[PDB]
Order: C-alpha cells, then structure tokens, then sequence
DNA sequence: CGCTCCTTCC
DNA sequence: GGAAGGAGCGTTTTTTTTTTTTTTT
C-alpha cells in the first residue's frame, strides 16, 4: 500500500525522522544505544526466575532454567521480549521451541556477512537465502552493490589476486545490465562470497569498511551544473 | 447487428455447449451447477481458450437470460484498487440477491492485473461472504496472483485447444458462412493456430476476403500462406537442406531468392526451421546445444531490429558451426 | 573580447572555407528551400555542424537568424516535479537540447515542440492581398542523447504537420538513432577538416591578431594536438598566445585538456603496477573525473586509446585491451550506474596485462 | 443452498485442527486457564491460523464473544485513524469478565497494515495492555515492526504433514460418506502440497465430477505441482530429458512461460545437491532468460536455451 | 562481521 | 597475567509510472 521509496517508508530512525540542523545543533546532544548485552540479560532472567521459583520447581521446570535463559541470552538484546519469551516457556507446561523476535542486521554487518560469510552457518546458500528472507529491503537498496563494490578490497588488506577482484567487478557489472530483477542481487552476492570463501585462510587480517562516496560525486556534479549554468 | 461483428465476436459460445476442447472443466462445472455447489473458481490458462466465454456461458446458464443483473463483473479496462474492493466488491458481495436467486457472482477477468494490496483484501471477502457469494478469477499468469488468493479457489486449467475441438469449430464456421476449405488448407490453419481460436477465426475471416468469389472459391494453403504472408514448407526445407549441403555461396543465394520470392521475414524462417530441427535426430548433443542458444540469440537481436542481411547470414553460419560438431 | 571560436565563426555559406563539397550541397539545399526535408547532421565534434546549420539557415533567411535570445520554459511533471529548459530564439528559428533534461527529455517533445508544430505561422503580407504562410525552423542539439521514448513521439509530429515546422538534428554519432527517425531525415555527413584547412585556419586567425609566428609548423602541431576538433584547436591557440606573450615558438608547449593529461596519467598508472591498491587508487582517479561532468562513454574511449598507443604492450595485449573495451562499452550503454563498468574494464586490463 | 466444503467443514473447536501439535495443544492450555498475552501466529496459507485464532477468542469468551472481540483484516479500514478512535475506545471500554479474562483485538493479516498505524499501536499496546489482549495474524512475522514484536509470543504454524491432512479428509469423507480409494487419497494429499484448504478444494471438485475418488479421476481434474516438474526438468542429467519435460508437462500444458521461469529460480534457490559455483550459474542464465521474457520474446526457443546453458554448465 | 582499545573475571 | 566480554566504528539518502495513505477540506 506505500509504494514509496523515501528515506522513512524504508528506515524509521533520527536522521529520517530529524534533519541535520537540528542533529548538528550545538544544544542538542545525542547517545546511542546498544542492545543490552549477554550478562546483564542473563542477571536478570535468573532473577525473574528466582522471584517465581515457587511454580517453576512445582513445575519440574526449575532445574532446565538455565538452559532456556542461556538460548535467550544468545538470542535476542530485548529486555522485554527477553521476559515475556521466559513466562511464555515457564507457564507452558508442554515443550515448545523457544523463540524471540527477529532482529535486522545493519548495512555494515550485511556486508561483512557477505565478505566474509557468518560463524553460525557454514552453508553459503542458506545464509543467503536467509538473508534475502529478512533483509530483502536492505538488499534491494542499490547502496549495498556500491558498498560491496568499494569494500571488497578490505578482504586482507587488498592482498588477493587480481584475478579474484576481476571476477567480482566483471560479476557486477553484469549484475547493474539486468534491470534490478532479484537474480541479479543473488547472483552479484552469490559470486561474491564464493569468490572469498574460495581464498578464506586463517591467516588475514582485514581493513576497514566505509560507507561508498557517490554521494559526495553527486553533490560535486550539482556544483558543477550550477557553475556551468552560470557561465553560459 | 451480427453480420458486422468481427468473426472472433461473432462466433463466441452462448452456451456451455458451444464450447469445445476443454471437456474435463466443462463437464464438472456444468455438475456443480446442477448440483446448485459452485465453489469459488480459478480458470488459468493461454490466450484465447475459452476463460471468459465459459465463465460467460456458466453465469447464463445459472441466471438464465437475467444474468446481467446479479452478476458484477470486472477486468483490467476498469480500475480496481484497494478502495475498489473495500467499496464496491464489498457492497456487492454483502448484499441480497436481486429476488433471492440463490448466491451472487463476481467475475475477476484478468485479475493477473490487480495489485498487490486489492489482492490481499480480497481474501476476507471471499471467505466472509462465501455463503451469498461465488468468486471466479481469470487469468494468464499464475505468479502474479498472491498464494493466498491461490489457496482460496478450485483451480481449473484451460489447455491450449486440441485438434479436434478447432476442426469441430471450423466445420461449424464453414457451415454457418459459405465457404468451402480444403484439407491442406485446414492443417494449415490448424498448424498455425498453436491452440488459439481466435487466430483461427481472425485467419478464416481473412481467407474469405481473399476470394474473389467466396461463394464458389475454396480456400486452398496457398490461400492460407498468403493471407498470412507465411513462408510454405517446401520453402523451410529447401532452404535447410541448402545450409546443411550447399556452400556458402549457394546457400546464401537461396535464402535471398526465397525470401524475395514472397517477401518472407527471416523470424518466421527462423521459427520454422527450428520445428524442423526439434525432430532431428542428433548422435553429438553439443550440436542441439549450440543450435538453441545461437539462435536463440538471433531471434533476440531480431526482435530489436538489426541489419536483416547480417541476420540472416548469421542464422547460415550458425546452423553451419553447429553442425560441423556431428562430423 | 570574445573567444576566437566565436569571433572568427563564419556567418554565410559563402564564408565556409573547407569541406567545399559540403558547402556545394548546401547551396544546393538552399535553392529552393519551399520543399526542404528534415535535415540530420553527423559527424566528429567540433568539425563545424552547427556553423553550417546557422550558414544555411542564414541563407534561407538571412543574417537575422544570428540575433538570438533566450528564454526560460517550465514544465511540470505527473509528479509535480517542476524543471525549466533553456530555449534560445531568433526571429526565423528555435533552438533546443531536450537532452538537458534527462530522462525528462520525452516531455519537452510532447508539450513544447508539439505545440510549437501545431501552432501554425502566418503574417499579414506587407503588399499581397491575404495572410503568408511560413514554415519554422527548430534545431535539435545533442540528438544521439534522446531517450527512445523522446525520439518516438517526434515520428508523427515530424510526419503531420511537415507544412509548418522542419527539424535539424545535429548529432556526433548516429548509432543511437533510432532507425524510424533516421528514415524521417535527409542524411548529411560533415566531414572533419584536414590538418592543412586547420592549420590555413589557424593562420588567417594569427594574421588577424598579429602574432608573431616563427614557424608554421607550430599550427600543423596544433592541428595533430587537436585530432581534427577545430573549436579545440582555435582554443588551444588563444590560450598558447597569451601563455606566450602573443608569440609562439617552437619550444611552446601545447596545452591540452586538463582531464586528458590526467587520463594519460591513469593509463601510465595501469601499465605500471597491476594490484588490487593500484585498482583503489584508479577508482579513486575515475570519480574524481566523474565529479566534473565527464561522460563515462568518453572517459572509457580516451582511456582505451591511450592504452592502446602504449609501445611496450604488445599485439595480444592490445587485441584483449579492445576486446574488454567493446564489451564495457556495451555494458556501458545497457547500463545503470558506469562506475562498476568503468572498474570492470581497468580489472580486465590489469589482469590481460599481468 | 449448499456451502463448499472448504467452509462447511471450517473447525469451530479447538480439538478439530490437525497439525501443529505442540502449539494447538499450548492454545487450549491458554483457553483452559485464560492469561492470553499478545501474540503473533505465522506460516503458510492454509494451515489453520484464522481458525485457530476465533476458536481460541471463542472459547475464551464464552457469551462475552459478542461484546470482548474486535477483529479486523485487509479488506477494512484500518488507517492511523482507526487506531486512533475505533481500537482505542475498544482497549478503553470497561467489560466485566470472568478472572483471567480479556478483551481481544484480531488483528487478521496484520502484516498488510501500514507503519503508521503500526507505530500508533504501541501506545495503545502500553497503556491498555491490563485489559485488553492482541493477536496478530500474518504470513511473514518480520513485515510487524520490531516494537509491536518485542510485546507478543511469537508462534510460528508449519506445514501440515500427510498424516494429519489424511485424517482431516477421512473424517470429511466419513461425514460425507464419500466413496474412495488409496490411491485417490494419496493423490490429493499429494497434490495439495502441505495446504488443508487446497486439498478439501480438490476432493469436493473430484466428488462433484464423479464421486468416486480415485486416482485418475483425481488427476483428470488435479495437476501435479509444477514445482516439482520444473526441478525434474532442472535436475534432468540429458539435455534432451530436459526438453522434452518442458515440451509435454509444461508448454504444451498451457504453462506462460514467465510462470515456468519464475519457478526456475524459486526451486534452484532450493536445490540442495548443487555445488554453489554451478546454482549461482543457474541463477544468472535464469535471470537473463527472464529479462528476454520481459521484453517480450516469450518464445519456447529461449526457454529451450535457457535449458541448454543450464545443461552445459552442470557439465 | 572484523578491528581496536577500555573493563571484568578468575 | 591470561584471556572473555563489551563498546565504538565502519553512513547517506528523489523522482518514471502507478498506487496508496493522510490531513484539511
Ligand atoms: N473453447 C472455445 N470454443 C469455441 N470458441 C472459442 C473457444 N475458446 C476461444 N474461442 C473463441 O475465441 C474467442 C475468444 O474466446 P475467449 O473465451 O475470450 O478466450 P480467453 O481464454 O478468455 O482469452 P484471454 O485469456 O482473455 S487472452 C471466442 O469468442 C470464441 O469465438
Ligand atoms: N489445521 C486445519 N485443520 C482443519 N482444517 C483446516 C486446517 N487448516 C485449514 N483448514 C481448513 O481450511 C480452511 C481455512 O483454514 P484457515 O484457518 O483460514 O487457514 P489460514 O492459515 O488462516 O490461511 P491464510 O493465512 O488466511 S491465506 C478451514 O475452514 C478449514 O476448513
Ligand atoms: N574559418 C573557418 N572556421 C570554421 C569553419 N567551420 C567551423 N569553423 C569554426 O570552427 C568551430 C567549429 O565548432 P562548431 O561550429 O561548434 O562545430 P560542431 O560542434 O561540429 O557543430 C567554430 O568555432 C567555427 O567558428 C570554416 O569552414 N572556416
Ligand atoms: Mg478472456
Ligand atoms: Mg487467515
């Protein structure tokens, strides 16, 4: 029903919701936060399960508790579905997969899934196909093709074959010919972690990843419209 | 009022019966109707098969001649946005029967065309009022129909039309005209048609104008080809058994004159020469391999114009090379 | 005062000095011009398209149709988006580049130049009984950067009303011409002038301004330094002569484009050093060009040929070099965003040459 | 008259819905004790989650169904205004209920709404969470936005299995006295692929064509998934297997070719046995073969091509 | 997801 | 005096057609 491609149809955030001036002002002052971290979430589900150890133990319950709160500490950063995951599990009295809400991975976290692949799965093609399940949105963005095509030199510091890069850039310009139709994204990101897996070793150390800069080229070339105009 | 319409109008199925080749669909629709259990209906399937004439004739058949009147219809001509279907088809669909005729009918003709979001407010719809109200859905392509709607409805697949039911149809058309057609002529049109009644009908009506005098004129396949400005398979052959046997030269001049002998397009030779390859029997599969992708190639560079000439030589050193893999 | 392109620019046909087969045919054009055809223009840049154009026009009319002005149109789109187009005027003929407005460029074709087509011209006759007719004249600059879609809504406007407006395209390459447009148009190919009509040019431009010269061969190397652009060449000897305190020698150096010498840079880089930090820094060299408005089509020719004019690489080098040119040249043109094609073509290099 | 099948047979309790066993049974725990917390149930269309949610609302409430559930789907309004007055003075209404008893809010597709008035519920959800209880049905959990999700259980329905689809269609039959075979129903469960309402769809149409449910009778009407025949024909170890499949079981069919391609690329997404390099092949000559398709050259000849880079490539 | 520094815990 | 865990960084944002929601009207 949107059918709008706006900064916030697609993220709900300060910067789509405020403006530079007001971010930049000198009087306003911004803190970021952070989902809340593995021990203090584990404190706390441990707490909650003390408060009702009475149920839990009448249950049978009490002596797997550290099981569940250990998976719902790994699974999720959100206090609150953290608690209300835990009294879902203690008043069932059955046994049922344990699960939290899904949460999004940022951009620089796609493209180091996409570099470097992820430590939970070993299958390429599923973690794709996850990742286009769930960050279809992000992925669809043409951002992300500009980003993997100025981070992939990051891999070892710019220390592969010239042969590897080839492909990848030769992968992505085919990919930019095929009217953004979803094939193209999957076999752009495909190629691309096929290629670093190809060459992964132990022994690499990375750069670091930035942002791409057209944006900057963009505002560069108004300039340069407006001074040209101005000329003629 | 009849005489004028275009044969493609003037010769659409009024009742259940008239329509030929989709015997299975036709056979349990017309069950359901007399067991008074329609459930909701999709019918897919290929241009000009008979979707819209068989949902037509049903909704005359269950109505009578007053079908007009408790049946709301809609295709892509009309809008139907997310407002549409909360509005209208809602009204409708939420509504008594006109003089308590059973249930109500709304048709969605090529609903391939609807978005997203109408598509998704229409399944409470179909659901909630399922008791007063039968949905039917027509379309083309299946993977612009949500799975949701898909779920919803029986689904009725119209194939492309046989043999028999186009020369059963044909014989009722030459009947019904005076016209006289010959069998040569009937594979002809039957070849070309690819399952479609309404090239049949368009290419009939065409023939008849052909004749000088259609009253004694029988429409013969030389009729039928220049009608359709379509090359003979004498020709195909004649300009396959060139490139496979002749030298480049002689081949090369065999294309020009043939094409120049009726001013054929290369396409079509195109299209006929791989009918005549698919039968082919081939001891090296490489050679199938490079056939298909090369002019599959040609054809795609056709359809967006090109130098003819250049094509053409193309199709000869294609089917060449590709060849040359059997030796 | 003016720069010596514009000041020096011939104003009649009679005044053409090179291409004298050119100008023959537009003589003969312009003898009885109640029946001129659509006229479409090609040939290399700055080779003198539009000074014919203006020549011919001058015939037709007469020297009127050099006192242009210019005026502002705006335009609104089905998202409410409002743009404006430059659209500079003489009494006798209209000038416009559509392909100013991108994509946009349709719209200029199906509000502007209709209407201007439809709008026929008449005028009280100033001694005959009765209102004359004329036709209006419209130049279309920059005709190979239409979008197919601008191109196919001139089919039938140039078609009905031919009675009261005739186009004149100019463009440098008429690949991108769709062929119906191209079957619409009378085909005039402008030939570039030869290194002596330029030289012969550039001399008569000296003499005028009193320059002392100590050779004339500095005017051939010029000519060569400017591969047959004319406009570049005049350019390139204003800027030498004032560089030089209005005289050259043969130790004056030729002044060439800022981005070619930085292009010759880039392609001395390539050659050098093949590596994945030398392809960052050639990225980094390429949207520095792009920052200034450079096509990407002409970024990947000029770095192609002056690839190719390398004399240590050799004969498998260079056919691999042209090769991976013609194919991101296609990619180019299929394209989004030239930046991937840009990268693809120097990464298919590095490794040909590694 | 007489209601389809598909309606008729609806399950109005909660002990007459096959599949998902542990959450069915976890949903009659909840109706049995009464603190229902807000929740999202997802899967597949039909599995049972419109049916689980009102027989759950209704044994909940009891008589008070009437006037302590508000539900709402696609095909009504339900904009940042609605938010704004009709639920929130539902949540604000004061309803006396049995104890662990509350109000409902159905939420049917709640994945179509708009973000607008999804951010609008979270207040709502905050302030009136004491009395008034909400449950989200979707298809895809992660179109609810991520604060709406951290205040529900989430409940995720699969596929149903064989034996549960075979059970529910032998008591349908029993209640029809349906003459059957085996084979028949093997078919059907065969055909439906996972989907209850596809199945009983099926079996009500080979009834009213013959009544006798075989398995030719069934297939004369029912086809085969094409999915499956599009992974047979990619999976063929011969170029001209691979033809010819396409020839007979889909052009020939009726099949567009957008459809055939479409489904190209949904099942080598999912074709295990490959090797990466070669899927991801497969993907970019599908892709190319589909933007021919798109410009209009929907012709068998590229689809014939397609085949045959595909071929080429497993070699 | 990877790299670079401040705790935190034994 | 070994890691184990954690935080912070790595960022910016129009445009073709077409559909849809929202607010004031
Ligand atoms: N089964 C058929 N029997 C007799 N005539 C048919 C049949 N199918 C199509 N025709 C003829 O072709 C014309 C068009 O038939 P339609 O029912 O409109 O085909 P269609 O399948 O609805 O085409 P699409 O999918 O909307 S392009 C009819 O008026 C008939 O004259
Ligand atoms: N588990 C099931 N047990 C018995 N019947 C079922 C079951 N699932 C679906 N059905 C039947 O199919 C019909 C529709 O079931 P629904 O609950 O509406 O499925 P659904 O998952 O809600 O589909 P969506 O997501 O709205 S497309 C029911 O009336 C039942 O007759
Ligand atoms: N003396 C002389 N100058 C010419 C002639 N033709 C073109 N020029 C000049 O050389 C420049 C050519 O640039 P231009 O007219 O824009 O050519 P275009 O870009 O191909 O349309 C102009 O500055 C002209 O003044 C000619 O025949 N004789
Ligand atoms: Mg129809
Ligand atoms: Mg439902």
């Amino acid at each position: 029903n949107n059918y709008r491609k706006f900064g916030i149809d697609y993220t709900f955030s300060a910067e789509t919701i405020m403006n530079k001036e007001i971010l930049m002002h000198p009087r306003l002052k911004r803190i970021k936060f952070n989902p809340i971290n593995s021990t203090l979430l584990k404190k706390h589900l441990k707490f909650i399960c003390v408060q009702n150890m009475k149920m839990l133990k009448e249950k049978n319950k009490w002596n797997k508790r550290q099981e569940v709160i250990d998976y719902i500490a790994q699974e999720t950063g959100d206090i609150r579905s953290a608690i209300t995951t835990l009294q879902f599990w203690a008043t069932s009295s059955g046994s049922l997969p344990i699960s939290t809400r899904e949460s999004t991975i940022s951009y620089f976290h796609a493209i180091g899934k996409v570099i470097h692949g992820s430590h939970s799965t070993n299958n390429d093609n599923e973690m794709i196909n996850n990742l286009f399940e769930n960050s279809n949105n992000l992925l669809s963005k043409e951002d992300f093709k500009l980003g993997i095509l100025e981070n992939y030199n990051t891999f070892n510091k710019g220390e592969f074959s010239i042969s590897d890069a080839s492909s990848i850039v030769d992968c992505l310009s085919e990919c930019d010919n095929m009217n953004g139709l979803p094939e193209s994204n999957e076999y752009g990101l495909r190629e691309v972690r096929k290629t670093f897996r190809n060459i992964s070793k132990q022994g690499h150390n990375h750069g670091t990843v930035y942002f791409p800069r057209e944006w900057k080229v963009r505002k560069l070339q108004n300039s340069f419209k407006v001074q040209a105009e101005d000329w003629l | 009022s009849k005489e004028n319409l275009p044969w493609v109008e003037k010769y659409r199925p009024e009742t259940l019966d008239e329509v030929y080749g989709q015997n299975e669909v036709i056979t349990t629709v017309r069950k359901f109707v007399d067991e008074g259990k329609l459930p909701h209906l999709l019918f897919y399937g290929p241009p000009g098969t008979g979707k819209t004439s068989t949902i037509v004739a049903l909704a005359r058949e269950i109505y009578g001649k007053n079908y007009s009147n408790m049946v709301l219809e809609l295709n892509a001509s009309d809008d139907r946005g997310i407002d549409v279907v909360r509005n209208q088809i809602k009204d409708f669909a939420s509504t008594r029967q006109i003089f308590s005729k059973g249930f109500k009918l709304i048709i969605l003709d090529e609903a391939d065309a609807m978005t997203n979001a109408a598509q998704n407010a229409l399944r409470r719809v179909i659901e909630r009022y399922t008791k007063n109200t039968r949905f039917c859905v027509l379309a083309n392509y299946a993977h612009k129909l949500t799975p949701a709607l898909l779920s919803r409805c029986t689904r009725f697949r119209f194939q492309p039309l046989p043999q028999e039911a186009i020369e059963r149809r044909i014989a009722n058309v030459l009947v019904h005209e005076k016209l006289k057609l010959s069998p040569n002529a009937e594979k002809a049109l039957i070849e070309l048609s690819n399952g479609d009644m309404r090239r049949v009908l368009n290419v009939l009506q065409s023939c008849k104008a052909t004749l000088d005098n259609p009253d004694e004129d029988e429409i013969s396949d030389d009729v039928i080809y220049e009608c359709c400005g379509a090359p003979r398979p004498s020709d195909l052959k004649a300009v396959l058994k060139s490139i496979l046997e002749d030298d480049w030269g002689t081949a090369h001049y065999t294309l020009n004159k043939v094409r120049s002998a009726k001013g054929l397009a290369l396409i079509d030779l195109i299209e006929g020469i791989v009918k005549i390859l698919e039968d082919y029997e081939l001891q090296n599969e490489e050679t199938r391999v490079h056939l298909l992708t090369k002019l599959a190639d040609i054809e795609y560079s056709i359809s967006k114009g090109g130098n003819d000439q250049i094509q053409g030589s193309a199709v000869i050193g294609a089917i060449k090379a590709s060849f040359e893999n059997e030796t | 005062m003016s720069l010596w392109v514009d000041k020096y620019r011939p104003k009649s046909l009679n005044a053409l000095s090179h291409n004298e087969e050119l100008t023959n045919f537009l003589k003969s054009l312009s003898d009885q011009p109640r029946d001129l055809p659509h006229l479409l223009l090609y040939g290399p840049n700055g080779t003198g398209k539009k000074t014919r154009c203006m020549a011919l026009l001058e015939s037709i009319f007469g020297p009127g149709v050099y006192r242009l002005k210019i005026d502002v149109r705006q335009f609104v789109t089905a998202s409410n988006r409002k743009l404006e187009l430059n659209v500079v005027s003489s009494p006798y003929h209209l000038e416009i580049t559509p392909s100013d407005m991108g994509n946009n460029d349709r719209i200029v074709i199906q509000e502007l130049l209709k209407e201007v087509a439809q709008m026929e011209q008449v005028d009280f006759q100033d001694s005959k009984d009765g209102l004359a007719h004329r036709y209006k004249c419209v130049i279309i600059n920059e005709a190979n950067s239409l979008t197919k879609d601008a191109q196919a809504a001139l089919r039938r406007t140039m078609e009905k009303y031919s009675k009261n407006i005739r186009l004149i395209m100019v463009c440098d390459s008429m690949s991108p011409i769709i062929a119906p447009i191209k079957s619409r148009c009378l085909l005039i190919r402008c030939p570039a002038p030869s290194d002596s009509e330029i030289s012969t040019i550039l001399s008569d431009v000296v003499t005028n301004e009193r320059i002392q010269l100590e050779t004339k061969d500095i005017l051939k190397r010029i000519a060569q330094a400017s591969n047959g652009n004319l406009r570049v060449s005049l350019l390139m000897l204003e800027s030498m002569a004032l560089n030089n305190e209005l005289a050259l020698k043969s130790s004056s150096p030729i002044i060439k484009p800022d981005w070619i010498i930085v292009i010759h840079k880039l392609t001395r880089k390539i050659v050098k050093e093949r590596s994945v930090n030398s392809l960052i820094e050639c990225r980094a060299v390429l949207y520095d060009l792009l920052a200034h408005c450079i096509p990407a089509n002409i970024i990947l020719k000029e770095l192609t040929f002056s690839l190719l004019d390398v004399e240590t690489l050799n004969t498998t080098n260079k056919s691999s070099i042209i090769e991976y040119s013609s194919v991101f040249d296609e990619r180019l043109s299929l394209g989004n965003k030239a930046i991937f094609h840009l990268e693809g073509f120097i990464a298919k290099v590095m490794c040909c040459l590694d | 008259l007489q209601l389809p099948w598909v309606e008729k047979y609806r399950p109005q309790v909660l002990s007459d819905i096959v599949g998902n066993k542990e959450t069915i049974d976890r949903l009659q725990q909840i109706a049995k004790d009464g603190n229902m917390p807000h929740m999202i149930i997802s899967g597949m269309p039909g599995i049972g989650k419109t049916t689980s949610v009102h027989c759950l609302a209704h044994e909940l409430l009891g008589r008070s169904y009437a006037d302590g559930v508000l539900e709402l789907n696609a095909s009504d309004d339900r904009g940042i205004d609605v938010v704004r007055n009709q639920i929130k003075h539902f949540a604000q209404k004061k309803l006396h209920l049995p104890p662990g008893k509350h109000k409902i809010v159905i939420l049917d597709e709640a994945d179509s709404m708009t973000a607008g008035a999804q951010q609008a519920l979270r207040r709502t959800m905050e302030l009136y969470s004491n009395s008034t209880r909400f449950a989200f049905a979707c298809n895809q959990s992660n179109k609810i936005i991520e604060p709406l999700q951290s205040r529900c259980a989430i409940l995720r329905y699969s596929k149903l299995s064989d034996e549960d689809v075979l059970k529910r269609l032998l008591q349908i039959i029993k209640l029809e006295d349906v003459k059957y075979t085996n084979d028949g129903l093997e078919a059907i469960i065969f055909t439906a692929e996972g989907d209850m309402r596809q199945a009983i769809n099926n079996l009500q149409s080979t009834v009213a064509g013959h009544g006798l449910v075989n398995a030719d009778n069934v297939f004369k009407i029912v086809d085969s998934p094409h999915p499956l025949i599009v992974k047979k024909m990619l999976l063929a170890s011969n170029l001209e297997d691979s033809i010819q499949i396409l020839r007979t079981d889909l052009w020939k069919k009726g099949y567009s070719s957008i459809d055939i391609v479409t489904t190209s690329f949904r099942v080598t997404k999912n074709l295990a046995q490959v090797k990466e390099s070669v899927r991801l092949e497969m993907i970019k000559e599908i892709g190319l073969t589909h933007m021919r398709i798109l410009e209009g050259v929907g012709t068998y000849l590229q689809l014939a091509s397609m085949l045959a880079k595909i071929h080429k490539l497993n070699n």
